[PDB]
């Protein structure tokens, strides 16, 4: 089925490309994945939580988180705030995970929402993904981002202060095939 | 049956040198290192003179004639590939000869120099030959920053051990958790000595200070909650000199220490002044305190006064350090 | 106890085939997304058969990105042509003769070997994975095909035996990474 408000989140780490390395001493590219295991999983234990018990985890592209809240119904843009508190969750975590990691990871955030066509695909092992140029967005304004901060679009920049949210322009940033948008970040 | 161990520390503890001593106690190529030896060497001086104009209040040389062996080291700091000359062993031993040069090296923790310093400088004449080949402690003494981490297999008894140093920096701590996986014990360092010195990361935090805070990080760290320290006060031999000679107290750089007694367990090595005893345990108990709070039972604190540059010393700690890894049955 | 779990399991010489519908976006911009997230579906379903077939395990599905790998789980010498003849049915896999999908597309398919780290991160939503950076170069050996002639690694030649017929893909002109590192790109016949 498909949607009408699917706020969709992605939160790469680029510091992460490189913190992979592939040595004997890693056990060849091993123990440092055991770190990000460590971490996606060290992300997950807060879907099990009361304030994100909305939130809804996507997928995992590598080392990119994918979550998207709004998929369990029909405010009505009220879990767009809560997905933007997951993404201040995922960072008091990833920040906290470099405390005992003496490393120093920043997280990327892209949020949106609109029209996404959930549902599973394959005719081996069904995956559940959310198609949707609403998507296509999100990652691209996450891809294109900056550390620490939040990218969200014109909309959701409104939105976004409506709920006690203040948001500065990032300026225009090209989300290919729909073109030059207007994307925004969210004061922290 | 296979043990591996990592060595965590500030910044210049005495790990490598630890690793060194390894090699030595339990595993010809002396002239590849010699380079590395006269690049010490030439730092030791040009950063001392370097220095001298730098501080304040100056420290001016006694010889105003070494004013041109002054300006001759610091017109060859930054050259690439130094050939090394004669003058060079010259002007350079001529400067370690004055007296404000020395003066300028009593105050060598206002500014970052390595340790090898006094060592050096004062075999020139040992190092300068054609036919100078290193000995076993001045390819101890070599000083060289690590970057990353490098496996030394060794054996001791028909027993496998795995060594595991690794970059001491802040930048380097970033691999540790590389290795803080199905790991024996950790041996700490500490340079117990450096209780007066600012870290080189940024030149204004106490190094022993950032030892402390370091240990406490690894102690209480998530992955290390099991993970026995064995924690090595090293430079034992350079704490106690700035200890009695008293040109820098402790309780000026750590005031925690004026309230401080002298303990009731130690065991004062073979006349070892009051002065020094106090000192080195005060620099333990504050190791302590850390691994007194969390561990719960979980994971214990060995630690072991220590000299990484005393082959004899070494070993009879790596003899304790495999002690406790059978007698714990780590 | 220490560090969790983490279900991965190194794995030594496999090959690893990625495919991409080259001008995709186009596609998009003139059909319904509901035919899009069909023929999308209808194309990858017709993906997992000629997947199974040729002997390969399709990993993960990212969009338009479907990377499946071979040599998995149980080893098998022949990962070499096994991804090559994916591709090879990749290709006709895109028959638009009986898919009116629109806007000519095409694959990019873009194979690699090399050893990998398999498995699965996180304790939710697992999702079957490779990694290692033998894997990261399949993907821009993807992203440098050519009207989705078979991308293959040097390495990959090496484990064909020299069966099937390869020409230069001057790599690397193509995609910064592979020239970054040198690679030379061949193509299949
Ligand atoms: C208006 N677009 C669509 C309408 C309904 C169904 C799909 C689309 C669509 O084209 O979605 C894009 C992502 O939202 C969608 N997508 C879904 N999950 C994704 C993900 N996790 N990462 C990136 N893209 C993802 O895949 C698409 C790939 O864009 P990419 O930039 O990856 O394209 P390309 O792979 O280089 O293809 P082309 O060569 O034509 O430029
Ligand atoms: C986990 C460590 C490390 C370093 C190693 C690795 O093999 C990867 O997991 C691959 C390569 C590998 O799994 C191939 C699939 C995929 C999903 C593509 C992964 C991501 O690119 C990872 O990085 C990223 O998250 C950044 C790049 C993601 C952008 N790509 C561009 C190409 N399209 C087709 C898909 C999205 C990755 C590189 O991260
Ligand atoms: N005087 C004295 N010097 C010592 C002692 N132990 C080590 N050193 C000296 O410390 C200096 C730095 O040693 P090193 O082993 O490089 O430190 P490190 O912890 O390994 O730091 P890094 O090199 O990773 S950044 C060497 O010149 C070595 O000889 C000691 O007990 N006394
Ligand atoms: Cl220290
Ligand atoms: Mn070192
Ligand atoms: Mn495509
Ligand atoms: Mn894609």
């Amino acid at each position: 089925q498909s949607y009408d408000c699917v706020c969709v989140m992605f939160a790469s780490i680029p510091d992460f490309k490189e913190f992979y390395t592939e040595s004997d001493v890693n056990k060849e590219g091993l123990e440092c994945l055991r770190l990000l295991n460590e971490i996606i999983a060290d992300f997950d234990d807060l879907l099990s939580k009361p304030k994100f018990s909305g939130v809804e985890k996507i997928k995992t592209i590598g080392s990119t988180y994918m979550a998207a809240t709004g998929l369990s119904a029909i405010r009505q843009y009220m879990h767009i705030g809560t997905m933007v508190e997951f993404a201040y969750a995922l960072v008091g975590k990833l920040d906290a995970i470099n405390k005992h990691s003496f490393n120093d990871f920043k997280l990327r955030v892209g949020i949106n929402h609109g029209p996404v066509i959930a549902g599973v695909i394959g005719a081996q092992k069904p995956q559940y993904d959310i198609w949707g140029n609403t998507v296509n967005v999100a990652s691209r304004m996450d891809s294109t981002g900056v550390l620490d901060k939040i990218q969200v679009t014109e909309e959701t920049s409104l939105i976004l202060q409506t709920l006690g949210y203040t948001c500065t322009c990032r300026g225009i940033i090209n989300v290919k095939g729909k073109g030059d948008l207007k994307t925004y970040f969210v004061n922290t | 049956a296979t043990h591996r161990l990592l060595l965590l520390g500030a910044g210049e503890s005495g790990k490598s040198t630890i690793v060194k001593q390894m090699r030595i106690l339990h595993v010809g190529e002396k002239a590849t290192k010699v380079q590395d030896i006269k690049n010490n060497l030439k730092e030791a001086i040009e950063t001392i003179v370097a220095a001298m104009s730098n501080l304040v209040p100056p420290v001016e040389l006694a010889n105003p004639e070494n004013q041109f062996r002054v300006d001759y080291i610091l017109s060859v700091m930054n050259v690439p590939d130094f050939d090394f000359p004669p003058e060079f062993y010259e002007h350079a031993k001529a400067l370690w000869e004055d007296e404000g040069v020395r003066a300028c090296y009593e105050r060598s923790n206002e500014y970052q120099l390595i340790d090898c310093a006094q060592y050096f400088l004062d075999k020139i004449d040992v190092i300068k030959q054609d036919d100078y080949v290193p000995s076993d402690q001045d390819l101890l003494r070599c000083r060289v920053l690590t970057s990353g981490i490098f496996e030394t297999k060794f054996q001791v008894d028909k027993v496998n051990f795995h060594m595991f140093d690794v970059g001491g920096q802040r930048d380097e701590r970033r691999k540790w958790i590389q290795c803080f996986n199905d790991v024996t014990a950790i041996i700490f360092v500490v340079a117990s000595s450096s209780y007066n010195m600012v870290i080189r990361e940024d030149n204004q935090t106490n190094r022993l200070q950032e030892a402390l805070n370091l240990f406490k990080s690894i102690w209480n760290n998530r992955w290390l909650r099991t993970i026995s320290v064995i924690l090595f006060l090293n430079k034992q031999d350079l704490l106690a000199e700035k200890v009695l000679a008293g040109k820098s107290k402790i309780e000026d750089y750590f005031p925690e220490f004026a309230r401080y007694t002298t303990p009731e367990d130690a065991t004062p090595e073979p006349g070892e002044d009051p002065r020094v005893t106090r000192a080195k345990y005060f620099i333990r108990d504050e190791f302590l305190r850390i691994s007194t709070a969390s561990g719960d039972g979980r994971h214990y604190c060995y630690p072991h006064f220590t000299c990484a540059v005393d082959t004899e010393n070494i070993r009879r700690v790596f003899n304790d350090c495999r002690d406790i890894i059978q007698r714990m049955h780590l | 106890m220490m560090f969790h779990k983490i279900y991965i399991q190194k794995h030594d010489n496999v090959s690893i085939l990625f495919a991409d519908i080259e001008g995709f976006t186009s596609l998009a911009s003139q059909c319904t997304a509901q035919e899009l997230v069909m023929t999308l579906n209808e194309l990858f379903a017709r993906f997992d058969k000629l997947a199974a077939e040729n002997h390969c395990l399709r990993i993960k599905i990212l969009g338009d990105c479907y990377y499946c790998v071979s040599g998995l789980p149980e080893a098998r010498a022949d990962h070499a042509h096994c991804c090559v003849e994916m591709g090879m049915d990749m290709i006709e896999a895109i028959s638009l003769v009986r898919e009116m999908t629109g806007v000519n597309v095409n694959m990019r398919v873009g194979i690699h070997s090399g050893r990998v780290h398999c498995g699965v991160l996180g304790l939710r939503k697992w999702q079957f994975d490779v990694w290692s950076n033998d894997v990261t170069l399949a993907n821009h050996m993807e992203a440098g095909g050519k009207a989705g002639r078979i991308h293959i690694t040097k390495a990959t030649l090496s484990y064909l035996n020299g069966d099937y017929e390869v020409e230069p893909g001057c790599g690397g002109e193509r995609n910064a990474y592979l020239k970054e590192h040198s690679i030379e790109t061949f193509l299949i016949l």
